[PDB]
Order: C-alpha cells, then structure tokens, then sequence
C-alpha cells in the first residue's frame, strides 16, 4: 500500500534522520517531509500465500454454471450453496475447494 | 443483463448481438461485431418465480403453428427466434451457460440394458440450473 | 565510459552532414557534441534515458 | 482432456468437475454407441493422432 | 507492452510500451504523463484497484522511479516525438505537436481519434496494464489464442 | 461384470478426488499434487479398462 | 532431460539410511530453498531493536550505519534437509 | 403443455432450413456488402 | 537503501548451502541386478541407487 504525499502527489522515499536517529519518508518533487511510523523499508517474501482467498465476488450465488452442494453453510445453514477451487494459477495450487455459501460467501473447508 | 437479454429475446435488439457476463472478473461485455460465429439453442425457463422454471419455453402450440405456417391470431423460423423460444449464442457466450444435451435431461429420471448407452453419472451437482 | 559516435546528424554552422559526433559521457551526466569541420562543441547534461537524438534536439533549441 | 472452457471441458458440464466422464472417459463400447460428449472427445483424440 | 527483464534481473521489472510510428519502446509512465496524468498518484489510482495487493504496487514501482525525469506534459511529449520516426529538424516546437497528433491518432483509434478524450485512453491503458500484470502475477491463466 | 467393474473404478476415482481435495492424498516423488493426482487417475482408469 | 545414474558402494547400496545421507549431501540446496521471507528493517539502534518479533531473541543473544537486513527461514524445509540454522 | 418429442425437434429444424437454407450466410454477406458497404467505402 | 536490497537479492541467489552445483534434485531409486552366487549360480539382488 505504498502511498504518496497529500499535496505533492509524488512517491515517498524512506530517508533516515541521522541527526535525530529516526526514519522518515521523503519526496523529491517537494519539500513536504513527514516522519515514518514504521522502520520497515522493504518486505520481499518468497512463500507467496497472499490473496488466495481474494477470489471472492458478491454475485457468486447468481451464476448457474456453478454446481449446488448439499453441505451445511456455517453462517446461513442453507442446503443451496455453490463451491469452487483456488483461482490462483500456481503450479503448486492446492485442491482445497473454498466452498462458498450464498448469504455469507465465506471461504471454509471441511478438513 | 436480465433486461438486456429480455430485450434481445423480444427482438428489439438484433438477435445476433452477444450479451456476455463474466461474474468472476466483475466484467460485462457486449458484442455486435461482424464475422463472429453463432448457433441456435432452445431457451429453458430459469426464473425461480413461476412454475415454468426448468421447462422449455417452447410448447406444442409453437410446433402446431410452425406446421401450419400462420399464427391463429406468416409464422416461420424468424417468428420462433423473435417470439422468445430460441436464441443464437456465439462462441464466447457459451462460456457462461448450462446446456442440457436433450430435453429428457431437464427432467430428473428414477432399465439396465446391455445394447444401449448409459448417460454420464452427473452426480457431482446435487442440483442443476 | 568514453563513447565515439560518427552519427549522421546535420550541423548548423558548417552545414555538413555526418560532421556531428554525439559522444556519450554518462559518468557525471555530461553530454558533448563534437563536430569535424567547424569543430564546435555543445554541452548538455544527459539523464539516464538521454540519447544522441536528445542532445541533437537540445542543441537545435540552443542554436535558436 | 483439458479445460478449453472456463474450468470445464464442455458447457454441458458444471464448473469445477473432475469426474472421469467430465474429462473424456468413454464408457460405452462401440457396439453400444457413444453419447455426444464422448463422441466429441473421441474425435479430439483421433484428430490429434 | 513488453514486461521486460527477468526475476531479480535488471533491477526491477521494467515495463515499456511500443507505440505506433515510434523508433523505440517507451517507459509506461512516460506515455502516461504525456497523455495528461503527470502526477503519479493518479497513475497508481488508474492502474491499481486493490490497495492491499501491495505486491503489484511494489513491482510496478521500478517503472515509477525511472519516470521521475519527466514532470510535465510538454517534456514528456517532446521525449515521445523525439523518437517519432520522423526526419531530423522538426525540433521541439513542432515535436510536441507531432506527439500530440500521434497520441490523438494512431493510438487505440477504435476508441477515438480526436482531442479531449485522452481520459478514456488513460483509463483503458490502466485497465490493460492491470490485466497484463495480473497475468504476470499468475492470478489468471494466460489468454488462450485458440479460444 | 463389466458394469460392476466400471462403477467400482469410478467410485475409486471419486474417493481419490475426495482425499486429494482434502490434501489427504500422498505426493509422488518429483510430482506435485495435480500431477500425481492425474497420474493416479490415469492408472486407475487404464486398469479398469 | 539431463540425468545421472549414480551407483553407490557395495555396503551403502544395500543400506537405505546411508543412502538418504548421501542424497542429502549431494542435493544442491541453496538458502532460497530454505529461506521463507525477507524484510529490510531500518533498525536505528545498532545495540538493540525496535522489532518485537525478535526483541526477546536479540536481547538474550546480546549477553556503524544503523541499516539492518532481516530475513525469515522456513523451519519445515531446513529440518527436511536436516541442517540447523 | 405436453413434453416435446424428437419429431418436434426435427420439425423445428425443418422450418429453420426452410427459412434460411444451407448457404444463407454467403448471400447475406454479399447482399450486405452490395447494399451498404460500397457507399461507405466511397 | 538500494545497496541493501541488491545485497539481499545476491544472498537469495549466489549462496550455496550444500550439494554439488548443477544438481536440481536427486531421486532414491532401487535397482535390480543379476549377480553370481556362492555356488556360481545367478541370483537377482535388489540394490539402492
Ligand atoms: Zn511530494
Ligand atoms: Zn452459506
Ligand atoms: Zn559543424
């Protein structure tokens, strides 16, 4: 969620406050400099497990192409619900089907 | 999408106009290009607001009229297309529909013959739309 | 690093084609145009994306 | 048989099915004839050959 | 648009777009600014629509950094036309006009060809780049040509 | 006999799908979940035929 | 499809655990295989940390430019290769 | 409303062929071209 | 800042924990080989490789 300045609208760069021994975010096209609340500068992760449950849409209960299961929806306890598998294209994608209800659309597993 | 499909089936929109909704991607595309390919199909009543759900929009009366050739207050194929029982579907729109192979599939069955075919199990969907 | 380029840019003072050399000098963002007939020199800072054509346009604007 | 369509082989099936018939298992022998889906899948195989 | 580079090669994943009647591929943010959206906040507004999806933002950041040498419409347009596949002598005066023409025409012409609609072109470019990276993130299968 | 064999094979495949869906199906060497699952299904169906 | 056909010595070839040991030895495993996540944290104090993730760890461990590099290792793979951190 | 038998399907298809015929698309495209396209091209 | 991330990317790649470079993976295979026996007769012999 890298963010800009509120008036300069240019990207903010983490600059160290060596005089005061702190971290702050700096902009190049302006003099608007603000203190940084987080020492974090970069977060590069190797095991990608972000957004796997982000393939959720509200109208998922409207499409007829989906099948209807007999399972009990934990939130709505309805015997009319659909279910789909992970949308990520990773070769190591799992076969854990995120059963999706119709009133809660919540990703759950019976495992 | 409901109203647009209704309007096309009424004939107010050119029948060969394709109405495509991709729910997963939060998109909705319409195509009226030239050169696409399409084929006709029956229109199965779907709305869960009338007894006709899960039944063919066509009826014996339509067949009788076709055989006559004139409506009993010409009646050709185009009449069937516009009357709202058969709609053309292009290749792309096929992506988002459930097509029964034969009318008998619209009605769930209960035999055991060795000289004929056996349908696919098709038990992975407790219900079908 | 020093880069020699006998490019076919047209000079304005000597008006001789391919008499313009757009040398590339990236160390301190410095751009030189070297001519062969009138031997004039054009200076201009060069950014990461700068190209001989960029120096040529800068020089053209400078000349007028 | 791959999923040429969106997460399915033919429109006549439902999304996210992996059953043998849903991915090209011709059950009936020739003497008993083939259903349309099975016939088409066999055609795919022969074309590839 | 060519998603140049490899993983942890060539610094970030540089993205450059090929335009009609140009002699070199061009950084995306350059054409964005030339198109009207000079500030980067608007660019990130248009290209992204999931703020929590930090990965796409950070991996498109490298293109953002290299486009800081341009800050206004005029220099962006002149940079564009400078490789406008024309002869030598158009100089800057007519160079920006040439860029304005080549952006008013020849680019996404099926949308429009006249002035006052580059907002639509910006929106379309943002959507298209978003989709391209989505395929780069493996969040959707690469498009089937035989479909 | 043939029908019983086919039904048994199909139900075996169904159990395989259920257990691999619940990540209860073992991973063959050098082969991921999808690949091992596909290989198992192919072996089962060829054996049934 | 390059491949090798490694034959072991007489007494190892009839042993499974020594074979696993030799496999582990040969396997060309790199840190990225075992590494899980990486993060650059500017830790202003070269003497302590403002990160609660390893605060107790670093403090127990204790008994220039403040830039610090921080990374995460996957226990599962490391144990799989039976190599300690 | 009685069920639709196969003969009904073949009746429908027969009517279809009656209306359109086998090579309808060629004639339709050429007629469209002759009627409109030339004018627009000019 | 950029120096630190460059060094991190270099760590992620160039550092080798163990094993001969170039070997992506190693498989544990069991071989069958004929062998003369004490009486001179030939007997199969399951071997690991
Ligand atoms: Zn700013
Ligand atoms: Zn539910
Ligand atoms: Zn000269």
């Amino acid at each position: 969620s890298f963010r800009f300045c509120l008036e300069c609208n240019n990207m903010l760069y983490p600059k160290e406050d060596k005089e005061n021994q702190r971290l702050l975010y700096s902009c190049r096209n302006c003099d608007y400099t603000e203190l940084a609340e987080d020492p974090k500068v970069y977060r590069h992760e190797l095991i990608t497990n972000i957004g796997e449950t982000a393939g959720i849409v509200d109208d998922i209960g409207q499409d007829p192409t989906l099948p209807r299961s007999d399972k009990e929806c934990p939130e709505c306890h309805s015997r009319d619900c659909v279910f789909f598998q992970s949308q990520q294209r990773r070769k190591d994608t799992n076969m854990t089907l995120f059963y999706v209800c119709l009133n809660c659309k919540k990703t759950f597993r019976d495992e | 999408v409901s109203t647009m499909r209704d309007l096309r089936r009424s004939g107010a929109i050119s029948p060969e106009v394709s109405i495509i909704r991709d729910i997963r991607e939060r998109e909705f595309k319409i195509f009226t290009d030239v050169g696409r390919v399409y084929r006709p199909l029956f229109i199965v009543e779907d709305d869960e607001s009338k007894d006709n759900k899960g039944e063919l929009r066509i009826t014996k009366e339509h067949i009788r009229k076709i055989q006559q050739g004139y409506d009993d207050d010409v009646y050709g194929w185009s009449s069937l297309v516009t009357s709202g029982v058969i709609e053309y579907v292009d290749g792309e729109e096929e992506e988002t529909i459930m097509i029964a192979m034969t009318p008998e599939d619209l009605q769930t069955r209960s035999l055991n013959d060795t000289a004929k075919r056996i349908k696919p199990e098709m038990s992975t969907s407790s219900h079908h739309t | 690093i020093k880069q020699k380029l006998e490019t076919q840019f047209t000079c304005l003072f000597c008006n001789h084609d391919n008499s313009v050399v757009c040398t590339l000098d990236k160390k301190n963002s410095i751009g030189l145009l070297e001519c062969k007939k009138c031997n004039l020199s054009f200076q201009a800072p060069i950014n990461s994306l700068s190209q001989p054509i960029d120096i040529y346009s800068d020089w053209i604007d400078a000349c007028e | 048989i791959a999923f040429g369509f969106a997460d399915r082989s033919l429109p006549h099936f439902t999304k996210d099915d992996f059953s043998p018939e849903s991915k090209g298992f011709v059950e009936n022998s020739y003497l008993r004839g083939l259903t349309p889906q099975e016939f088409f899948f066999h055609a795919m195989a022969g074309r590839e050959g | 648009i060519k998603l140049y580079g490899r993983e942890d090669k060539g610094t970030g994943r540089t993205i450059k777009a090929t335009l009609p009647y140009v002699k070199q591929d061009i950084p995306i943010v350059i054409v964005f600014r030339a198109l009207g959206v000079v500030p980067d906040g608007e660019i990130l507004q248009h290209i992204c629509y999931d703020e929590n999806d930090w990965q796409m933002l950070e991996m498109l950041k490298p293109c953002i950094e290299e486009g800081f040498v341009i800050q206004d419409k005029e220099v962006a347009l002149d940079f564009i036309g400078r490789r406008g596949s024309a002869a030598l002598g158009i100089r800057r005066e007519k160079r920006i006009q040439y860029a304005k023409d080549i952006l008013q025409k020849e680019l996404l012409p099926h949308i429009t060809q006249e002035e006052g609609f580059e907002t639509r072109k910006t929106f379309f470019l943002g959507y298209m780049v978003n989709r391209l990276l989505l395929c780069a993130l493996e969040r959707k299968d690469q498009d089937d040509r035989d479909h | 006999e043939i029908t019983h064999a086919i039904s048994s094979a199909k139900e075996q495949v169904q159990e395989i799908i259920y257990k691999a869906q619940h990540n209860e199906l073992e991973l063959k060497p050098g082969m991921t979940l999808r690949e091992s699952f596909e290989g198992e299904v192919s072996r089962t169906l060829n054996d049934a035929r | 499809t390059p491949a090798l056909t490694v034959y072991l010595d007489r007494e190892i070839a009839l042993d499974i655990e020594k074979a696993k040991v030799i496999q582990s030895s040969i396997e060309y495993t790199t840190l990225k295989n075992v590494t899980s996540a990486t993060e650059i944290y500017y830790d202003p104090d070269p003497t302590s940390t403002v990160i609660e993730e390893d605060f107790d760890t670093v403090e127990a461990y204790f008994s220039q430019s403040p830039w610090l590099l921080r990374l995460e290792l996957d226990r599962a793979r490391m144990l799989d290769k039976q190599l300690t951190m | 409303d009685d069920t639709i038998t196969t003969e009904d399907c073949w009746t429908v298809i027969s009517a279809f062929f009656e209306e359109k015929g086998l090579v309808s698309q060629q004639l339709d495209s050429f007629d469209e071209f002759m009627e409109t396209s030339i004018q627009d091209l000019v | 800042d950029q120096m630190l991330k460059r060094i991190e990317a270099h760590m992620l790649d160039l550092i080798a924990l163990r094993g001969i470079p170039g070997i992506s993976k190693v498989y544990m295979v069991k071989h069958k080989v004929s062998v003369p026996d004490e009486s001179g007769e030939y007997k199969n012999e399951e071997l690991w490789a």
